[PDB]
C-alpha cells in the first residue's frame, strides 16, 4: 500500500539517494493531477450504487447467468454480486486517488484468481462487468478522469484474466 | 522438470496420472536421456509430427 | 427440510435426535402423503394462479405498470410474472419439504439487495405474493388452505 | 445438509422446472419408507454404546496387531480415541440413515478424514473394517427386529467405505 | 474408472473380506439390468446424431445464443458444441453401460467448469441443451431406460452447475 | 473387466460401443453364472488348494526352505503361503471380472521390482502359482478348469 | 544446485570482495572432508537396494501399510514406495557429496508435500521409513560419516514434515 | 579409460579437454604405476581368491548348491567359478582402466535379463563379489585396496 | 566445480558416483591445499597484476586508447581496468573450485552479445586476459604456473 | 528475386500462386525500370562513394585506421575499402533484385563468424554501409534514394 | 572410440587371453607419452583460434580460393571453412590425447569423402592447410608432440585422399 509519492520516496530511499529533479517532477505530475483525482473521487463517491446497477443493467441482466443453472442466480449470488461489483468500484476509486495500483494487487487481486476458481465464479462475465462498470464512471466523470480510472480498472481486468 | 519437457517436445501438457507414472517410471530407472528418448519415441510424436 | 433441521440441531448439541425430534420426523414422514397433494394442487393450476394473481395484482397496484413503473411494457410485466413464478415454485417446494429452508435458502435472504439493485418497490411483491395467496387458498379445501398459506405467509413476512 | 428431499428439491431447482410425475414417485418412495428408518434409528438409539463396543471388539478380533505392542490402538488413550471414533460413525450413519442422503456424512465425516488419518498416524484400513462391522451388527440385529428391507441400511456405510477406501483399480 | 462390480470389489477388497451376501445382491442386481442396459446402449447408439441434434432444436435453437452475440453463433462455435453434446450423450452411454458414473466425474466433470467458465460458455444453457437431450432419448429407449439414462444425466447437469 | 475394457476402447475411439462389443458384452453377462460357479469353486477350497500347492511347490523347490532361501523358518513360510493366496484371491477376482485388468492391476505390474527388492526367486513363484494351478484344475470339471487355467496361465506367463 | 565451494564463492561474490580467511578456512574444511566424503559415498552407491531393503524391512513391512486400505498395499504402491526411497538415498548421497543441502529443496523437497497430499500418501510413515534408511546406513558406513549423512536425511524429514 | 571418458564429455559439450581434466589425465598417467602393482597382484592369486571367495560364498548362501538350486552339480560349481573369474577379470579390467566403463560394457548391461534367463539370483553373485571384494582387500595394502574395493564396490551396486 | 559435475553427470545416468568419479573427487580434495595457494598468489597482488597487464595491454593495442576507441578517457580507462579486474576475480574462483563452471557460469555465456551491445572488440579483451596470464603466470612456480595458466587458457578461449 | 520467393512460399504452402502475388510480381516486373535506373547510377559513381565514404568512416571511428587496430597500413586500408566495394556490389545485387535474398546468400550468413576470426570489428562495418547509405541516397533522388535506402537499412540492420 | 588402453584390451580380448607383460610395456609406453600429451593438449587448447589463422594465412589467403571463383569466396564459404579448420584441429588434438587414431577414422573420415566430392570442396588445398597447421603446431608445442600431432594430421589427411 503506497502512493506516488511513497514509492517515489521508496525509489529514492533504496537508492539511498536524495530526490534530484527526476523525482521532484513525477511528484509535481501528481500534485498536478491531484485535484482532478479529488474531483473524480467525490463524483464517484456520490454514484456507487447507480454505476453498479447501471454495469449489472448493461453486461449480467437478462442472460443466462441470471437465469436457472448461471453463478449468478439465487438472491444470495446476486447480493454477493453487486457486493463483489462494489468492492471493485471502491478499490477502483482507491487507486485513482492514490495514483498507484499497489492496493490492487495487495487488497484485491491477492487470493481472488483462486476463490474465484474455487467457488466456480466466472472470471469472464466479472471481466466483462468490470468493464461496463468502467464504461459507465468513464461516462459520468468525463474523458480523462474516466482514464485514469480506467487504468485502474483495466489492472483489475488483467489481475483477474 | 517432466512436465516442462513433455510441454516443450510434445507441444502440450500431460493428460493425467498414467502417463507421469510411465514417464517418470522411465527417469527412475534411466534417467533423463531415457525420459527424451521415450518423448520423442511416444506415438503421439509419430503421429503429429 | 424437517430432517436437516432436526439433524443439524442435534448436531451443534453433540447429541442424537431426541425422541421427541424423532416423533416429529415420524408426524412430517406420515403427513407426506398430504403435503404431496397440496404439492399436485399447486403444479397443476400454475397457470390460472399466476394469471389471476397479475391480474389482481396489476388492479390493485396500478402504478408499477403505469410508465414510470418497474413492470411497465411487455417484456417487464413477463419478467414480473416469471418473478412470480419463481415464488410459487418455491412455495411448492416449501410445502414439499415440510420447512421453509427451501424458500428462504434460495429465494428469500438478498430478497431486498436484489430488488432494490432492480429499483423495484418490495411492498408490491409482497402484494403479488398475497393475490397469489388468494387464489391459491380460494383452490383447496380448508387444512390444506391452511398448510399452504403458511408458506405463502411466511414468504410476505419475509419481504417486509 | 441435504436429505432425499433437499437433494431433489436442489435437482430440480438448477434447472428451473416443476415436480413432475417422476419426481413425486421418488418423494413418495422416500415417504413410504420413512417410518422403516425411523424404527431403525430408534433401535440404534437403544444399544448404540453397546453396538459399538461390540463393534470395536470383532475389530479387534480381525485386526490383533492394534492391541499389541506397535499397533496405533495401543494404550488405553489410544483405545478410548477409537472407540469414541466408532461411536461417532455410527452416530453420523445414523443421522445418513434418518436423511437417506449421503450429503451429512460428504460434509461432516469424509472430507477431509484422510488427511487428518494420515498424518496422526492413524491407519484407514481398520477404520473402515470396524465401520462395516458395525453395519453387519445394524443389520443383522434390524433384520431381527421384523424390518423386511434392508438397503437404506446398506446405503450410508458402504458409501462411507466407498469414500475412505483406496482405488486400487 | 470403474463399474458396479469393480466398485464392489474394490469395497469387499478395502475391507480385505470375501464377498458376503450383499455384495453377491449387489451383483445379482447389476447382471439383471446388464441385458436392459445392452439395448438401451444399442438404441442409442443407433440415433446419436438425432438425438443430438433434436436437443439442439428443442433447446438452443431460435434463441439469442445462436443469434450475433451468442456463445454459439460463429459455424466453428456450433461445430465446437455439436460436440460437445455428443461428448455428453456418448459418456452418458458409457456411464449407462457400467453402471457407475465414475467415468463421468474422471473424464467429463474433471475441468469443465473451469473450461466452460474460461471461455465464456454458457452453463444454463447447456445444462438445459442436456436435459433436452435426457428427455428426447427417454422418450426413445422408454420409461426405466430413461430413467437409467436420466440419473447419469442428471449427475452431469449437478457437476456442470 | 470387459465393460471398462470396451467403454475404454470405445472411448479413446471417440465412438460408441460398436455392435460386435456389445454382443462380447451380452455374452459375458450370460456366462456370469459359470464364473460365479468358478468363483465359489476357487472360494470355498481355498484352505486345500494352498496347503497341497505349498507341499507340491516346497517338494518341487526345496532351496527355497532350505537355510540360505527366501522362506526359510517358520513365518517365512507362512509369509509364503500368504503371498500365494494373495495370488489365488487375485485369480478369483479375475475369474469374476471376465478379464485380467484386476490381476494385472493389482498383484502383477511391479511384481519383479517387490520380488527382487525383498530377494525373492520368481521363477520358484511361477513354479508356487503352477502347482496352485494344478490343485485347482484338478478340482473341477473340464470347461471349468480350462477357463480358470486361462487366468492361472496369465499369472505364469506376466511372472515371466 | 551449489557445493560448499560453490555457495563460499557466491558469498563471497555477493559481496563483492575477494576470498578473505574466513572463506579459506571454510574450503580447507570441505578439503579435509571430502575423502571420507567420497569413501562414504562409494559405500553407500554399493549397498543401495540393501540399506532400501532393510529399511523396508525395519518400519514398514508387516505393518498396517502393507495390509489391505494401507497406502503401500498393491505390487504397484510398493514398487514406487522402494522407488521413492532410493530416491532419498540417491540423493542423501548426492547432498553428503557436495555438503550442501541445495539440491534437496531444488530437486526433491520442491514439490514433495504437495504431491504427497495429492496422492494421499502418508508423510509420518515416510518420514519413519527416512529415519531407518539413516539408521541403517549410519550402522554402515560409521559413526562421523553416519552423522554427516543424518544431517541431509534429517533435512529432507524436516521438509517433508 | 578416463580418457575416452573426458573425450566424450568434450564431445558432448562441443568443446576443448578443460584444464582440470588435463590435469585428472596426467595424474592418472603418474598413478599408472599403482594401478598396475594392484592389478599385477590380482591377476597373481586369482585362483586362491576365487577358492575363498566360493567356499565363502556356498557357506554364506547354501541354496544355489541345495538341489533344486542353481548350481547344483560339478559342472554347475564349475561354472559358477567360472563367472567369478570373469567378474574378476573384469575388475582388473576396470581396475588397470581408471574408469568403470570396461566394466560395464563387458558385464553390466544385461545381467539382469540374462541372469533372469538362465534362473541365476542375480543377488547370490552380489554375495560372490562380496566376498570376492572382501578377500581382494584384505590380500592388498590398506590404500590399495580401497582403490579395487571402490571398483568392487562398483560391481555389487551394480548387481542389487 | 568438480563435485558439482560429477554429482550432476551421476545424476542424468540415474546411477550413483562411479569410483573413478570418486576418486576424482578424492584427488581435487587433496590438491585443494596448492589451489587455495596459487588463490592466495592471485589475489594478494592483483593490483599488480591489474596495472602491469593494463600497461602492456595498452601498449599492444594503442587503438583502444586513442580517440575513437572504447576506452578512451579517464572514466572508459577505469572501466576497462574494472572489467580485468572482474576477470581475474572469476580466475581465482575457477582456480580453487577445480573447473571452469564459475567462470563459465558468471563472466563467459553472453559475453559476445554484451561486449558487441557495448560496442567493444573482443580480441582486445582477449589481449587483456593474455596480459594478465603473462604477468600471472610470470609471478608463480612451474606448476603453479600451469594450473593458473590453464583457467587464463580457458577465458581467452572461450573468448574467441 | 522477388519471384522465388514468391515460388518458395507458394511451395511450403503446397498452393498455387495468389492473385495477390501474381500481381506483386506484376508490379515489380512495371517497375524493372525504376531499379534499373537506380542500380544504373550507383554503379556508375561507385569510386566516389567509397572515397568519401571511407573518409567519412576514418573521420567517425579512427579505432580501425590507428595502431594496433584492424585495418592499418596500406594493404589493410585497401582490403577495407574493398570490403565497401563487395557490400555496395550486394546493394546493387538486392536492388536490382527486388529482394534482399541475394545480399543474404552472399554476404550475410557468416559475417559475424568471419569478421570474428580475422578480428574486424562488425560495428565498424556498419558504421561504414551507414556512411555508404548517406552518400547513396545523397546521390539519388528522393524516392529512389528511399528505395535504395531500405536495402542500405537492411545491410545495416543485419550487421549490428 | 578407443584409446591405447582400450585397443590393448581389445586385442587382448579378441584373442581372448588375459593381459601379458608385452600389454604392460604399451601401456607403460602410453603413459610416459601421455604426460607430455596432456601438456601439449592444453597447449593446443590454449592457442586454438591463432593456430588456424596462421594456417589459413600461411596457405589459402592469397589464392584463388578466398579469392573470386574459388571455394572459399563468399562468408558462407570461409566461415565454414574456418569452422573445417577448427574441427580438423580438434579431432587432431583428441587423437593425440587417446593416442589412436580410431577417432579420427570413426567420426571425421566417416563420410567426409563424398560431401567432399559432392559439394565440390578442393581436396589439395584442404591437405595444403592441415599440413600447413601442422608444422604451426609443431613450432609451438614443440618436436615430439609435434611429430604427434603429426602423424594424426597425416593419418587426416590419407583418409581425405
Ligand atoms: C479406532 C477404531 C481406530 C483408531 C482411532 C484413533 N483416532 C485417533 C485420533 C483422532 N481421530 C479423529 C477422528 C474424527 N474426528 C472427526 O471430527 C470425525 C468425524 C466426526 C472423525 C472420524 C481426530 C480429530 C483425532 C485427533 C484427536 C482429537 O480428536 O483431537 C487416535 C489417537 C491417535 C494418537 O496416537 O494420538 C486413535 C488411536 N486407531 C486405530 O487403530 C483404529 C483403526
Ligand atoms: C525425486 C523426487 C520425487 C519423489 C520423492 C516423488 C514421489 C512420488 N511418489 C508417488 C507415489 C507413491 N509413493 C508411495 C510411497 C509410500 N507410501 C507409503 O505407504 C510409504 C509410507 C511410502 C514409501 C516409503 C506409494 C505407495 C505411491 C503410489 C501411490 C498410488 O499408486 O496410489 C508419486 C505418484 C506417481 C507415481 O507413482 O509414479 C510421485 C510423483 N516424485 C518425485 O519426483
Ligand atoms: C427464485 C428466486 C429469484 C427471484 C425472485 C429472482 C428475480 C429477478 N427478477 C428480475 C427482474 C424483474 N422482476 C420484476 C418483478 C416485479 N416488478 C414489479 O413491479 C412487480 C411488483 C414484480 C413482480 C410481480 C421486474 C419488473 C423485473 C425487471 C427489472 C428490470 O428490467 O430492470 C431479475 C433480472 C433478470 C433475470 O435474469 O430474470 C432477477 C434475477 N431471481 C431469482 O432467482
Ligand atoms: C500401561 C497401563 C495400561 C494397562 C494395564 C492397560 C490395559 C488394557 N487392558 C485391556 C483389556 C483386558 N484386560 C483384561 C484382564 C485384566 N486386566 C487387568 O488389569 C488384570 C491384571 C486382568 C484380569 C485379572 C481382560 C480380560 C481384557 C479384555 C476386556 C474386553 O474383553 O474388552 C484393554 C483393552 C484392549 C485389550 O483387549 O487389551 C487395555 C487398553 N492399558 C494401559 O494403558
Ligand atoms: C496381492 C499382490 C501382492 C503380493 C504378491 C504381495 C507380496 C509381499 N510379499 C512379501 C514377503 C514375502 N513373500 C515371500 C514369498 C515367497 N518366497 C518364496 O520363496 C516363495 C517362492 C514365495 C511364495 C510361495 C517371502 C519369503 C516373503 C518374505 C520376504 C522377507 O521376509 O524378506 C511382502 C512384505 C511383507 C508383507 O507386508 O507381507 C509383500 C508386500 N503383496 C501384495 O499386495
Ligand atoms: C564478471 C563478468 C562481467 C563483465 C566482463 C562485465 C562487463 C561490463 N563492462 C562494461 C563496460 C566497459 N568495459 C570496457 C572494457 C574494455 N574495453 C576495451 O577497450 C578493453 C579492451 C576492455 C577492458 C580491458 C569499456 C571501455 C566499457 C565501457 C563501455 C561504454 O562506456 O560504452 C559494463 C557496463 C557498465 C557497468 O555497469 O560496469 C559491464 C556490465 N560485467 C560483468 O559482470
Ligand atoms: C560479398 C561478401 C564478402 C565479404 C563481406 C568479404 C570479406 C573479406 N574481407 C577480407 C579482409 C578485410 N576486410 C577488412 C575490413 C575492415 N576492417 C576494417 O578496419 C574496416 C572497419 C572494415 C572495412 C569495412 C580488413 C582490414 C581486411 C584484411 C584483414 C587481414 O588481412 O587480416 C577478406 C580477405 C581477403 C580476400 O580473400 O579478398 C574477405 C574475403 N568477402 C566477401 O566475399
Ligand atoms: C567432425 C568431422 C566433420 C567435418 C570435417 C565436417 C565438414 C563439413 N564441411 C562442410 C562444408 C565446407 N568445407 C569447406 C572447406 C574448405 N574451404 C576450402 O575451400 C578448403 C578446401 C577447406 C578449408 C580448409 C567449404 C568451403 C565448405 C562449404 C561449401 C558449401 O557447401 O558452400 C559441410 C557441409 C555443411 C557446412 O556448410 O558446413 C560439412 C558437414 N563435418 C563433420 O562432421
Amino acid at each position: 500500500m503506497q502512493d506516488a509519492i511513497t514509492s517515489v520516496i521508496n525509489s529514492a530511499d533504496v537508492q539511498g539517494k536524495y530526490l534530484d529533479g527526476s523525482a521532484m517532477d513525477k511528484l509535481k505530475a501528481y500534485f498536478t493531477t491531484g485535484a482532478l483525482r479529488v474531483r473524480a473521487a467525490s463524483t464517484i463517491s456520490a454514484n456507487a450504487a447507480a454505476i453498479v446497477k447501471e454495469a449489472v443493467a448493461k453486461s449480467l441482466l437478462y442472460s443466462d447467468v441470471t437465469r436457472p443453472g448461471g453463478n449468478m442466480y439465487t438472491t444470495r449470488r446476486y447480493a454477493a454480486c453487486i457486493r463483489d461489483l462494489d468492492y471493485y468500484l471502491r478499490y477502483a476509486t482507491y487507486a485513482m486517488l492514490a495514483g498507484d495500483p499497489s492496493i490492487l494487487d495487495e487488497r484485491v487481486l491477492n487470493g481472488l484468481k483462486e476463490t474465484y476458481n474455487s467457488l466456480g465464479v466466472p472470471v469472464g462475465s466479472t471481466v466483462q462487468a468490470i468493464q461496463a462498470m468502467k464504461e459507465v464512471t468513464a461516462g459520468l466523470v468525463g474523458a480523462d478522469a474516466g482514464r485514469e480510472m480506467g487504468v485502474y480498472f483495466d489492472y483489475i481486468c488483467s489481475g483477474l484474466s | 522438470a517432466v512436465e516442462y519437457i513433455h510441454r516443450r517436445l510434445l507441444g502440450r501438457p500431460t493428460y493425467g496420472r498414467q502417463e507421469i507414472n510411465s514417464y517418470f517410471d522411465t527417469c527412475a530407472k534411466k534417467g533423463f536421456y531415457a525420459l527424451v528418448d521415450a518423448i520423442i519415441d511416444s506415438k503421439e510424436y509419430e503421429e503429429a509430427f | 427440510s424437517i430432517v436437516t433441521k432436526s439433524i443439524v440441531n442435534a448436531d451443534a448439541e453433540a447429541r442424537y435426535l431426541s425422541p421427541g425430534e424423532l416423533d416429529r420426523i415420524k408426524a412430517f414422514v406420515t403427513s407426506g402423503e398430504s403435503r404431496l397433494r397440496i404439492a399436485e394442487t399447486l403444479t397443476g393450476s400454475r397457470e390460472r394462479i399466476i394469471k389471476s394473481a397479475g391480474d389482481a395484482l396489476f388492479q390493485k397496484r396500478p402504478d408499477v405498470v403505469s410508465p414510470g413503473g418497474n413492470a411497465y411494457g411487455e417484456e417487464m410485466t413477463a419478467t414480473c410474472l416469471r418473478d412470480m413464478d419463481y415464488y410459487l415454485r418455491l412455495i411448492t417446494y416449501g410445502v414439499v419439504a415440510g420447512d421453509v429452508t427451501p424458500i428462504e435458502e434460495i429465494g428469500l435472504v438478498g430478497v431486498r439487495e436484489m430488488y432494490k439493485s432492480l429499483g423495484t418497490p418490495v411492498d408490491a411483491v409482497a402484494q403479488a405474493v398475497r393475490e397469489m395467496k388468494a387464489v391459491a387458498t380460494g383452490m383447496m379445501s380448508g387444512d390444506d388452505a391452511a398448510e399452504a398459506g403458511a408458506y405463502f405467509d411466511y414468504v410476505i413476512g419475509a419481504m417486509e | 445438509m441435504r436429505d432425499a428431499v433437499t437433494s431433489l428439491i436442489r435437482n430440480y431447482d438448477t434447472t428451473g422446472r416443476y415436480f413432475d410425475r417422476d419426481a413425486i414417485e421418488s418423494l413418495k418412495d422416500y415417504f413410504a419408507s420413512g417410518n422403516d428408518r425411523i424404527t431403525v434409528a430408534a433401535m440404534i438409539n437403544s444399544q448404540s454404546a453397546e453396538i459399538v463396543k461390540a463393534a470395536a471388539n470383532s475389530l479387534f478380533e480381525a485386526v490383533p496387531e492394534l492391541l499389541l505392542a506397535g499397533g496405533n490402538a495401543y494404550t488405553t488413550r489410544r483405545f478410548s480415541a477409537c472407540l469414541r471414533d466408532m461411536d461417532y460413525y455410527l452416530r453420523y450413519g445414523t443421522y445418513a440413515l434418518i436423511a437417506g442422503d449421503m450429503d451429512v456424512l460428504n460434509e461432516r465425516v469424509l472430507q477431509g478424514l484422510r488427511e487428518t488419518y494420515n498424518s496422526l498416524g492413524v491407519p484407514i484400513a481398520p477404520t473402515v473394517r470396524g465401520i462395516q462391522f458395525l453395519k453387519d451388527a445394524i443389520k443383522e440385529m434390524a433384520a431381527a427386529a421384523g424390518i423386511a428391507n434392508t438397503a437404506f441400511i446398506d446405503e450410508p456405510f458402504d458409501h462411507m467405505t466407498r469414500e475412505l477406501s483406496e482405488v486400487d483399480l
